[PDB]
RNA sequence: AAAGCUCCUUCGACGAGUCGAGUAGUUUGGGAAUGCUGCUCAAAAUGGGAGGUAAAUUUCUUCUAAAGCUAAAUACCGGCCA
RNA sequence: AGGUUGACCUCGGAUCAGGUAGGAGGACCCGCUGAACUUAAGCAUAUCAAUAAGCGGAGGAAAAGAAACCAACAGGGAUUGCCCUAGUAACGGCGAGUGAAGCGGCAACAGCUCAAAUUUGAAAGCUGGCUUCGGCCCGCGUUGUAAUUUGGAGAGGAUGCUUU
């Protein structure tokens, strides 16, 4: 950690003490992906396919329309941070997709 | 286990194996009475995660409710009073529709207590749920420290009160200041800022 | 009644003061219990896996042979829930496994 | 600015029970204090800094000691609530000061513990010797381990030669440059970025 | 192999 | 209708290790 | 037999028609920043929510929802005793 | 005998064995539903009021509650209540008006239980019936009853002392 200065004002402002390294705490953990859980979803995305809007983002990226592929995203899932995620992720699908073909 | 898969899969609403089997289930559900028991949960992963046990005191009961608004019962829809600049089309009943079917079976059941309750389907005028619940009086949940706290008499029908899931999301008891007016309890709150206060030594 | 002649015996055999397996041999036993059985293939100790053909809700082995076909599991569905419950002393089994059998099996 | 459009007389409230209930709460306090005896009445309590810019000169009482703390005070965290410390998982250390404090506060505390043994004809090692359990003892921890210094203190006398020479500058101007570059620091950082590009562009 | 969790 | 005794006293295993190994101790405070 | 402490390569499952978004009604001091419900869409894995002015990019800080229990300090024009 | 004999699943019957609900009360409590007089010159935003009336459900208290919190600090640390914050930030036709929260002092303090893991060298769990009170049966249950773990961690290892 950086030191503080000292100052009421400035950058890194603030009183000084002797900050500590600290074991991060295991609620800190959510989001990590287990062996488990990233095996148990394959075989479930293998088992149950794609959704009808996942297939349609599927063609969008495969004709080469991300521009088109990230604004039906948006709009199917809410929120533009989402949607970007699902399109990286499709694009990886295919990117397997081909190199299995 | 099979739970992790089957929590897994119940994700992926719209594949078509789960749409079949949604499709199925919903013609047949729709076959059967409004409130009908269910001699097992069709989602059994979901019932375990919200407190179904195999065991002697826990039932399913499966409730058809019809969806969308609320109408007023004035007569020929209209009011008599100030203009409202709506009708009673667009009025919204301020608790959940699986709130109304744990409400409507609890009434079918008075003998037991809900714990909880869950979607299991829904079409263009029906939501389909399933409710669990328990037995009071049974020996097996007498006996039982993780359950025998819903056979103390102040659980007598947390659903007709919000004392469920459901009635907790739908009066708002969440931590923070998205809740300021609703956490404690959104009448206790108004009567609290709406006190006036006199000590003797003013 | 079996499970409790052989608790008659190894508590005999604890009285005297001896291990109880001085007096038990190792059992093998067809597997089963859903959750058992899919950790037991997910862990690829499974040798052998049937699955009824009639379990409702079906989603509870409607991953099965994937999952079996990933761990190079030979599996087979049968049928009759109730047929593999005869096996297992109860009314239905949803899936059972074999992992070892014995040497003259 | 007088609110009583409402029906505010419904929603009066008197306080003539106030003596009444200052009774009550002493003679709950007395039985508990009777129902806990020998223990003190209270748990013992860490010593935190407020929050805030307006209150972070001031200290005061915790909820609980962390469990780093009860680690380094070697004290184990189910053994800590049965002799009269408040645990508290949420609250941790970012700093060594507040750590080394409560770990002293710990410290003293368990040299003034007397542990009475689960049975009397067997007492364990952990326990305090009957010999030693007679002694004068307190009944309230809020007084007998509380904040005694809230406040840093505001007058210090030091010698003319160990003036500070004091920043360059002067403090004003100080305080004006730091407000100034934390103002300015994306400015910049652009700025450089660009002349970095255009070194590099035209090196 | 697939573990949930490290086995006595 | 109320729960009898012995089903009301009736705790958790762990609870019971618990309270078995570290129970609420009579200690006092040297002033 | 159970139980605690100390250290560690490794492992470390964590709640879905839910969260979130749009829209409609209602509600709030939160008529740019509130909550609830209905309809439509509908997630993710260091992910998600929040960080009271809309958005993209790069950071940071805090917790860990969608399952559950729990005394006290608080209320009291009903009832019983004083 | 196989056109038979059975195993299950689902769905029924019984004045079947044993239980349970209803009504009252409703000052206080948890929800739902929901006005108008009034105040705005009048008056469809607004105000009265998220109030009265109506409906459902508890207890000696209820409810809330052990952070998907507050913060931005040298950081606090479940819930409730009092004082203060503060008639403040903020909202508001043509303005009448409305109106919190964090911090801070205090009263009181208390923490936990599951789901997601294979006991798999042994369903170790449980309702009921009969008892000579030792147990024995009819069953429930593997579509999962015990033990173990709940993020503060934990699981596996190592290690040597402590504990009941």
């Amino acid at each position: 950690p950086v030191e503080r200065t000292g100052l009421i004002r400035g950058l890194n402002k603030g009183h000084k003490t002797t900050r500590r390294v600290l074991k991060e705490r295991p609620s800190r953990r959510k989001g990590a992906q287990s062996k488990r859980t990233q095996f148990v979803r394959s075989l479930i995305r293998e088992v149950a396919g794609l959704a009808p809007y996942e297939r349609r983002v599927i063609e969008l990226l495969r004709n080469g329309k991300d521009k088109r592929a990230r604004k039906f995203s948006k709009k199917k899932l809410g929120t533009f941070g989402r949607a970007k995620r699902k399109c990286e992720e499709l694009q990886r699908i295919i990117a397997e997709s081909r190199r299995a073909h | 286990g099979a739970l992790k898969y089957l929590e897994e899969l119940s994700k992926k609403k719209q594949s078509d194996v789960v749409r079949f089997l949604l499709r199925v289930r919903c013609w047949e559900y729709r076959q059967l009475n409004v409130i009908h028991r269910a001699s097992r949960p069709s989602r059994p992963d979901k019932a375990r995660r919200l407190g179904y046990k195999a065991k002697q005191g826990y039932v399913i009961y499966r409730v058809r409710v019809r969806r969308g608004g609320r109408k007023r019962p004035v007569p020929k829809g209209a009011t008599y009073g100030k203009p409202t600049n709506q009708g009673v089309n667009q009025l919204k009943y301020q608790r959940s529709l699986r709130a109304t079917a744990e409400e409507r079976v609890g009434r079918r059941c008075s003998n037991l207590r809900v714990l909880n309750s869950y979607w299991v389907n829904q079409d263009s005028t029906y939501k389909y749920y399933e409710v669990i619940l328990v037995d009071p009086n049974h020996k097996a949940i007498r006996r039982d420290p993780r359950i025998n706290w819903i056979c103390n008499p102040v659980h007598k029908h947390r659903e007709c009160r919000g004392l469920t899931s459901t009635g907790k999301k739908s009066r708002g008891l969440n931590k923070g200041h998205r809740f300021n007016k609703t956490r404690a309890g959104r009448r206790k709150t108004w009567k609290r800022h709406n006190t006036l206060s006199l000590w003797r030594y003013r | 009644q079996e499970k409790k002649e052989r608790l008659l015996r190894e508590a005999t055999a604890i009285k005297e003061g001896k291990k109880k397996e001085d007096v038990s041999k190792k059992p093998y036993t067809v597997k089963y219990g859903l959750n058992h059985v899919v950790g037991l293939i997910e862990n690829k100790k499974a040798s052998l896996v049937l699955i009824a053909n009639d379990v409702d809700p079906i989603e509870l082995v409607v991953f099965l042979p994937a999952l079996c076909r990933k761990m190079g599991i030979p599996y087979a569905i049968i049928k009759g829930k109730a047929r593999l419950g005869t096996l297992v002393h109860k009314k239905t089994a949803a899936v059972v496994a074999i992992t070892e059998v014995r040497s003259e099996d | 600015n007088n609110h009583f459009r409402k029906h505010w007389q419904r929603r009066v409230r008197c306080h003539f029970d106030q003596p009444g209930k200052k009774v009550t709460r002493r003679l709950a306090r007395r039985a508990k204090a009777a129902a806990l005896a020998p223990r003190p009445v209270d748990k013992l309590r860490p010593i935190v800094r407020c929050p805030t810019v307006k209150y972070n000169r001031r200290t005061r009482l915790g909820r609980g000691f962390t469990l780093e703390e009860l680690k380094a005070a070697g004290i184990p965290r189910l053994l800590a609530p049965t002799i009269g410390i408040a645990v508290d998982h949420r609250r941790k250390n970012l700093s060594e000061e507040s750590l080394a404090a409560n770990v002293q506060r710990l410290k003293d505390y368990k040299a003034r513990l007397i542990l009475f043994p689960r049975k009397s004809n067997k007492p364990k090692k952990a326990d305090t010797p009957k010999d030693q359990q007679t002694a004068e003892t307190t009944t309230s921890l809020r007084t007998s381990f509380g904040v005694e210094q809230p406040l840093a203190p505001g007058f210090t006398e030091i010698s003319k030669s160990e003036i500070p020479a004091g920043i360059e500058g002067g403090a004003y101007r100080a305080l004006r440059k730091a407000r100034s570059d934390a103002r300015l620091v994306g400015v910049r950082e652009k700025r450089a970025k660009e002349k970095a590009e255009a070194e590099a562009n035209k090196k | 192999a697939v573990s949930v969790r490290k086995r006595a | 209708r109320r729960l009898s005794k012995e089903d009301a006293s009736r705790v958790l295993e762990k609870t019971k290790k618990r309270l078995t190994h570290f129970p609420q101790r009579k200690y006092a405070v040297k002033a």
